[PDB]
C-alpha cells in the first residue's frame, strides 16, 4: 500500500520561515524521483521543484528561486522543503508527490487532476 | 465540498463490506495449489514434452 | 472539513482492522512447505513457426477454441485470422481506425471483436450468406480508449477502458446491463473466470478487484503490487490469479486467504512485464518483457526454468492453446512465433 | 483426394489472393507521412490546422484527423483530444511517427513553465527518442505589443531574464524592436537549452516564429521532414 | 607454383562468397526489395562465373596449353566478356539508385517503382550482350593467349574492338559511379556537422585497383604489340581481374545491416 503523509505548516508573518516534511512508506524509495506541487486558492496544481534519486541534479521554478530548498534522506525515507522569506502569495496547499516509474528520468502525470502516487497535503497560510 | 464528503462516504461502507469476509489459513491455500498442480501433471505437454510423431507443429 | 476528517478516520480504522485479520492467518509461507518438491529446471523449446505479413506493430492476439485458428491486431489497420498447421491466411479485415489496441474470438468462432483509441468496440460476422466479413454491430458508452474485452457468449461481451470503468453489454440492443465503477486509474486488463461467473481486473492505481457478473458489485481489493499494473491472468482451477507490473515484479494472490503468497523477481532485472499466463497444468508461468525476452518461471518454487529468445523489439502479447500444446507469441517487430 | 482439393482450394484460393492485396496496400502505407498534434488549450492549434486546410476525413470519435498535401505529397495529422487528463499510457501508441508538433503561447509568461516540463518529458521518454519535433512560437504578435506595454516584466517568472544578451546570429524583422527581439530569442533559448543538454546526434529540433494570420506552415513542415527523412537515409547507407 | 595457388584462392572465395549471398537472399524471400534485386543478379552471375570458366583456367595454367575442344574455346570467353561487362554495369545502376534516394527523399517512394526496377534489370543484359556481339559473330577472332591461360578475344591484332569494348562497357559505368557519389559527397559534408570520405574512397577504389591494371594492359598491347608488356605483369593483371568478383559479395553484403543480421541468424 503506497501511501505518503506531509507533515509541518501552519500560520506564519510575512518574511517568516517554516519547513515542510514527508513521510513515504510501501515502496523502495531510494529508486523513484520526488517533487513537491501546490495548489493556491482559486487555482490549479503548479510545479514547485524537484530532486533526483541520488540527491543530485536539483531543480526549481522562477518564483522561488534563492528562498525555498530541497533535501532527501534515503536512510529515513524522508523528503523536506526549507522556505524562508515567505510572502502573502505562497499561501496555498503543498502536497508530496513521486513519478511513477522507478528508475525513468519521465514525470508526465506528476500535477494531473486525480493522480494515484500524491498526499493529501498540508496548509500554509501567510498573513498579518 | 459535498463531493469528496460523498466519496469519502462511498470508499467507508466499501470497508463495511470489505471487512466481513471469510478467510482461511494460507496452509490450506497453498496445499490446494501444490495437491492441484500434482494432479494433472501428466496432462501438460509443455511440462513434459512430446514425441515428434504426435507433435502437430513439426 | 470535520465530517471529512472523522470519514478519513473511520477509513484509517477499518484499514487498520482488515490488515489484523489479515495477519492472522499468515501461519504458513508457500515457499517453506513447498521446500521438499522436486524442480522442473530442465525446460527448453524452440520456435518453429513465423507468421509473416503485418506492416506495423502487434498489440493483441488470441487462440480458438479449436485451438488451430487465431487473429491478431495491428495499428496499420488490420485484422488477419491466421491458420496455425499450415501458416495460410484466410480472412483480412481491414479497420475503420487504425489506432486499435485489443481483439478477441468468440467461442463459438462466429464473431470477433475489435477495439481501441477511438473508444467504440466492433464486432463482426464471419459467417454470412454472403461470405464475405460485414460490420454487424457497434459499442458506444465509454469516456475513454478501449483497453479490453471478452466474449462471454454470442450475445453479451465485458469490456474496460481507460474511463476508470467496465461494462457488461447486450449485443443485440447494443445496450450497457451493468458498469463496474471502483477503481481509482485507468484499467487495461481483465480474465474470466472458467465458469463465467466473476471476473478480476488492474488498473493503474496498483490494485487489482474482484467483480460479481450478476451482482455487479465488488467484494475483495488487493494491494500487494507497487506501480502500474497492465497484465493479469487466473489459474487453471479458479482459486487464484497472478499479476504483473511495470516495477519488475510479478505475483500470485489466493481468493479465499485474501492475501499475497509468492513473488517472482530477480536482482539483474529493471524492465517491466506486458503479459502473463498459464500452462494447462499450472506449473509453469510465462511472461513478456520490455527487454524483448520471455522467461518461464517456476510458479510453485520461484525460479526461472528458461527463456525464450528471438523478437528484437518489445514482446507486447503472449497465449497458449486451449489444449496446452504450443505458445504464441508477437512483438513489436511485426512478427509473431509459435513455440513447442 | 478430398484433403488434397481442400489443401488446393486453401492454398491457392485465399492466401494469394490476400498477399496480393497486402502487396497493394504496402506501397500506400510506405508512401504516407503521419503526424501528431500537441498542445495546450490555450495555444492556437485548432486555429493552425484549420488555416493549413483552407490551404490544402471528418468527425471526431476519441481522435480528430486532418488531411493535407503539398507537391503531391500526403499528409496525416492526429490530434488526441476525446481522451482524459493523465497521457502516460496511449502516448507511447505514436512511436512510429515521422514527427511531433508542438504549440506554445508565448505570450502567456504564466503558463510557460508547464509547457517547458511537458517538453522535457516529452524529449527523454524511452519510446519517444529518436523522434524528431517541430515547435511553434505562436503568438508573437500578442508578445510584440505586451513586451512594448511594460505592465507585465518577465524577470518576476524568470530572474536570468536580466543577464541574458541577444545572440549575434539574430535576425530581426525590418521594423522590430531591438527588446522584443531579446524576450522573442530567450524564449526559444530556454527550449533549445533543454533540447540541446540530453540530445544526441538521433535527434533534433526545429523552432519556428509564426502567428494566427500565417500561410508557410504546410511548406516548413515539408521542409523539415525533408530533412529528417535526408538524414536517415544517409544514416542506411553508411554515410553517417 | 607461387601463383598457382593464388587461382586457387581466389576461386574458393569467389564461389563461397557468392552462393552464401544467394542462398540467404533466396530463403529470405521477403528480403528481396526493389534495390536488393541487383545484388542478387550481380552474386548469382558471378557464382556462375566461378564454375563455368575458371577450372578450365587451372587446367591451362598447369598444362601450359588448351587441352579442350576448339568448341569450349568460344563459349568460355563468350561468359566471361558477358558476365564481366554486366557486373561492371550493375554498379552503376546501383549509384544511380542511391543518387536518386538520397538526393529526392521525398518524392523517391512513386518516381521509381518496380516495373522500372525491372526494365532496368532487361537493359543491364541488353546493353552487356550488345556489347559482345562482334566476338559471337565472325566479325571479331578469339584465340589462346599464352600467359593469359584462357581463351579470349585477340586484343593485339583487333585494335577496333578492343577500344570498342573498353570504351563502351568500362568507362561510361565509372564516369556515372564518380558524378554520383560526387553529388552525394558534399551533401553528407555539409550535413555532417569523416565516414562519408572512407565509405566512398574504398567503394570507388575496390573498382579501379582490380580493373585498372588489365585496361592499360589491353591498350599496351593493341597500341604497340604484344612485346611492349611482360608476361608477368599480364598474368598479374589478368588474375587481378578476377578478384573484382570477391569485393562484389563482401561490400554490396556484409556490409549492409540488414543483411548481414539475418546471415549471422543461420550462420551464428
Ligand atoms: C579497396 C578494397 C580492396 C578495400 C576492401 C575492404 C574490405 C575488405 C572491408 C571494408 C569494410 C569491411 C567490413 C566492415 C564491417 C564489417 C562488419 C563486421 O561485423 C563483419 C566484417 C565487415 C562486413 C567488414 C568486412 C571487410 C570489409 C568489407
Amino acid at each position: 500500500q503506497v501511501q505518503l503523509q506531509e507533515s509541518g505548516g501552519g500560520l506564519v508573518q510575512p518574511g517568516g520561515s517554516l519547513r515542510l516534511s514527508c513521510a513515504a512508506s510501501g515502496f523502495t524509495f531510494s529508486n523513484y524521483k520526488m517533487n513537491w506541487v501546490r495548489q493556491a486558492p482559486g487555482k490549479g496544481l503548479e510545479w514547485v521543484s524537484d530532486i533526483s534519486q541520488s540527491g543530485a541534479s536539483i531543480s526549481y521554478t522562477g518564483s522561488v528561486k534563492g528562498r525555498f530548498t530541497i533535501s532527501r534522506d534515503n536512510a529515513k525515507n524522508t523528503l523536506y522543503l526549507q522556505m524562508n522569506s515567505l510572502k502573502p502569495e505562497d499561501t496555498a496547499v503543498y502536497y508530496c508527490a513521486r513519478c511513477p516509474a522507478p528508475f525513468t528520468r519521465d514525470c508526465f502525470d506528476v500535477t494531473s487532476t486525480t493522480y494515484a502516487y500524491r498526499g493529501q497535503g498540508t496548509q500554509v497560510t501567510v498573513s498579518s | 465540498n459535498t463531493a469528496s464528503i460523498a466519496q469519502a462516504r462511498k470508499l467507508v461502507e466499501q470497508l463495511k463490506m470489505e471487512a466481513n469476509i471469510d478467510r482461511i489459513k494460507v496452509s490450506k491455500a497453498a496445499a490446494d495449489l501444490m495437491a492441484y498442480c500434482e494432479a494433472h501433471a501428466k496432462e501438460d505437454p509443455l511440462l513434459t514434452p512430446v514425441p515428434a510423431s504426435e507433435n502437430p507443429f513439426r | 472539513q470535520s465530517e471529512l476528517d472523522q470519514l478519513r478516520q473511520e477509513a484509517e480504522q477499518l484499514k487498520n482492522q482488515i490488515r489484523d485479520a489479515r495477519k492472522a492467518c499468515a501461519d504458513a509461507t508457500l515457499s517453506q512447505i513447498t521446500n521438499n518438491i522436486d524442480p522442473v529446471g530442465r525446460i527448453q523449446m524452440r520456435t518453429r513457426r513465423t507468421l509473416r505479413g503485418h506492416l506495423a506493430k502487434i498489440y493483441a492476439m488470441h487462440w480458438g477454441t479449436d485451438s488451430r485458428l487465431l487473429v491478431s491486431a495491428s495499428q496499420d489497420g488490420k485484422l488477419i485470422i491466421w491458420d496455425s498447421y499450415t501458416t495460410n491466411k484466410v480472412h483480412a479485415i481491414p479497420l475503420r481506425s487504425s489506432w486499435v489496441m485489443t481483439c478477441a474470438y468468440a467461442p463459438s468462432g462466429n464473431y470477433v471483436a475489435c477495439g481501441g483509441l477511438d473508444n467504440i468496440c466492433s464486432i463482426y460476422n464471419l459467417k454470412t450468406r454472403e461470405g464475405n466479413v460485414r460490420v454487424s454491430r457497434e459499442l458506444a458508452g465509454h469516456t475513454g480508449y478501449l483497453s479490453c474485452c471478452r466474449f462471454l457468449d454470442d450475445n453479451q461481451i465485458v469490456t474496460s477502458s481507460g474511463d476508470t470503468t467496465c461494462a457488461l453489454w447486450d449485443i443485440e440492443t447494443g445496450q450497457q446491463t451493468t458498469t463496474f465503477t471502483g477503481h481509482t486509474g485507468d484499467v487495461m486488463s481483465l480474465s474470466l473466470a472458467p465458469d463465467t461467473r466473476l471476473f478480476v481486473s488492474g488498473a493503474c492505481d496498483a490494485s487489482a478487484k474482484l467483480w460479481d457478473v450478476r451482482e455487479g458489485m465488488c467484494r475483495q481489493t488487493f494491494t500487494g503490487h507497487e506501480s502500474d499494473i497492465n497484465a493479469i491472468c487466473f489459474f487453471p482451477n479458479g482459486n487464484a490469479f497472478a499479476t504483473g507490473s511495470d516495477d519488475a515484479t510479478c505475483r500470485l494472490f489466493d481468493l479465499r486467504a485474501d492475501q499475497e503468497l509468492m513473488t517472482y523477481s530477480h536482482d539483474n532485472i529493471i524492465c517491466g512485464i506486458t503479459s502473463v499466463s498459464f500452462s494447462k497444468s499450472g506449473r509453469l508461468l510465462l511472461a513478456g518483457y520490455d527487454d524483448f525476452n520471455c522467461n518461464v518461471w517456476d510458479a510453485l518454487k520461484a525460479d526461472r526454468a528458461g527463456v525464450l529468445a528471438g523478437h528484437d523489439n518489445r514482446v507486447s502479447c503472449l497465449g497458449v492453446t486451449d489444449d496446452g500444446m504450443a505458445v504464441a507469441t508477437g512483438s513489436w517487430d511485426s512478427f509473431l512465433k509459435i513455440w513447442n | 483426394t478430398e484433403d488434397q482439393r481442400n489443401e488446393e482450394k486453401a492454398q491457392r484460393e485465399a492466401n494469394k489472393k490476400i498477399e496480393k492485396q497486402l502487396q497493394k496496400d504496402k506501397q500506400v502505407y510506405r508512401a504516407t507521412h503521419r503526424l501528431l498534434l500537441l498542445g495546450a488549450d490555450n495555444s492556437g492549434k485548432s486555429t493552425i490546422v484549420k488555416q493549413m486546410r483552407i490551404l490544402h476525413s471528418g468527425g471526431t470519435s476519441g481522435i480528430f484527423e486532418t488531411k493535407f498535401q503539398v507537391d503531391k505529397v500526403n499528409f496525416h495529422m492526429f490530434d488526441v483530444g476525446g481522451q482524459r487528463d493523465e497521457r502516460r499510457k496511449w502516448i507511447q501508441c505514436f512511436n512510429d511517427v515521422t514527427a511531433i508538433i508542438f504549440v506554445v503561447d508565448s505570450s502567456d509568461y504564466n503558463r510557460l513553465q508547464e509547457a517547458l516540463n511537458l517538453f522535457k518529458s516529452i524529449w527523454n521518454n524511452r519510446w519517444l527518442r529518436t523522434i524528431s519535433v517541430i515547435l511553434f512560437l505562436n503568438k508573437q504578435d500578442l508578445l510584440a505589443e505586451k513586451v512594448l506595454a511594460g505592465k507585465s516584466k518577465i524577470e518576476d517568472y524568470f530572474p536570468e531574464f536580466a543577464r541574458y544578451t541577444t545572440p549575434e546570429d539574430a535576425t530581426p524583422e525590418p521594423g522590430e524592436d531591438p527588446r522584443v527581439t531579446r524576450a522573442k530569442y530567450f524564449i526559444r533559448d530556454e527550449f533549445l537549452r533543454i533540447s540541446t543538454a540530453s540530445g544526441d546526434g538521433r535527434h533534433y529540433c526545429y523552432p519556428h516564429f509564426t502567428c494566427a494570420v500565417d500561410t508557410e506552415n504546410a511548406r516548413r513542415i515539408f521542409n523539415d521532414c525533408r530533412d529528417i527523412i535526408q538524414r536517415m537515409h544517409l544514416r542506411q547507407y553508411e554515410l553517417l | 607454383i607461387t601463383q598457382f595457388i593464388a587461382i586457387i584462392v581466389i576461386t574458393i572465395f569467389v564461389c563461397l562468397g557468392n552462393l552464401v549471398i544467394v542462398v540467404t537472399l533466396y530463403k529470405k524471400s521477403y528480403l528481396l526489395t526493389l534495390s536488393n534485386k541487383f545484388v542478387f543478379s550481380l552474386t548469382l552471375s558471378n557464382f556462375l562465373l566461378s564454375v563455368l570458366v575458371l577450372p578450365f583456367v587451372v587446367t591451362s595454367s598447369i598444362r601450359r596449353e588448351w587441352i579442350f575442344g576448339v568448341v569450349w574455346c568460344n563459349f568460355s570467353a563468350l561468359l566471361y566478356l558477358l558476365i564481366s561487362s554486366a557486373s561492371m554495369l550493375t554498379l552503376g545502376v546501383i549509384a544511380i539508385d542511391r543518387y536518386y534516394a538520397v538526393l529526392y527523399p521525398m518524392v523517391y517512394p512513386m518516381k521509381i517503382t518496380g516495373n522500372r526496377a525491372v526494365m532496368a534489370l532487361v537493359y543491364i543484359w541488353l546493353h552487356s550482350l550488345i556489347g559482345c556481339l562482334p566476338p559471337l559473330f565472325g566479325w571479331s577472332s578469339v584465340e589462346f593467349d599464352e600467359f593469359k591461360w584462357m581463351c579470349v578475344a585477340a586484343w593485339h591484332r583487333e585494335p577496333g574492338y578492343t577500344a570498342f569494348w573498353q570504351i563502351w562497357c568500362a568507362l561510361f559505368p565509372f564516369l556515372v559511379m564518380l558524378v554520383c557519389y560526387g553529388f552525394i559527397f558534399r551533401v553528407a559534408r555539409v550535413k555532417a556537422r569523416c565516414k562519408a570520405l572512407i565509405t566512398i574512397l574504398v567503394v570507388l577504389g575496390a573498382f579501379m585497383v582490380t580493373w585498372g591494371p588489365y585496361m592499360v594492359v589491353i591498350a599496351s598491347e593493341a597500341l604497340w604489340g604484344k612485346s611492349s608488356v611482360s608476361p608477368s605483369l599480364e598474368t598479374w593483371a589478368t588474375w587481378l581481374s578476377f578478384a573484382s568478383a570477391v569485393c562484389h559479395p563482401l561490400i554490396y553484403g556484409l556490409w549492409n545491416k540488414t543483411v548481414r543480421k539475418e546471415l549471422l541468424g543461420m550462420c551464428f
